[PDB]
């Protein structure tokens, strides 16, 4: 469940 | 400029794009600074950082 939302915040586009 | 080395005026300058780097990666990393800007109506995935 940490590795589903630092993927969203490292989204890289904004 | 005389009352500050310039080495000073270097290192300030130099924590000036250092702390600016930093304070925008921290703020992505971080999971509190994302929120809604649209308080009015309710939620529609609309979550949203400002750094
Ligand atoms: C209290 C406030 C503290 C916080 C502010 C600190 C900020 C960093 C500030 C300065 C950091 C670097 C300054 C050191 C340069 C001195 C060298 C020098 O004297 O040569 C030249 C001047 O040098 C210049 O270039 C003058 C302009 C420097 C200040 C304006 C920078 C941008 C404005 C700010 C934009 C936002 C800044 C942030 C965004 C990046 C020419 O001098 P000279 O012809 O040799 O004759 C003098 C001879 N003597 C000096 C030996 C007697």
């Amino acid at each position: 469940s940490a590795m589903v939302e630092e993927l969203r915040m490292s989204l890289k586009c904004q | 400029l005389n009352p500050l080395s310039p080495d000073i005026w270097m290192y300030v300058l130099l924590a000036c794009l250092g702390v600016s780097c930093v304070l925008f990666v921290i703020a992505r990393f971080s999971p509190y600074e994302w929120y809604n800007p649209h308080p009015c109506n309710p939620d529609s995935d609309v979550v949203e950082n400002n750094f």
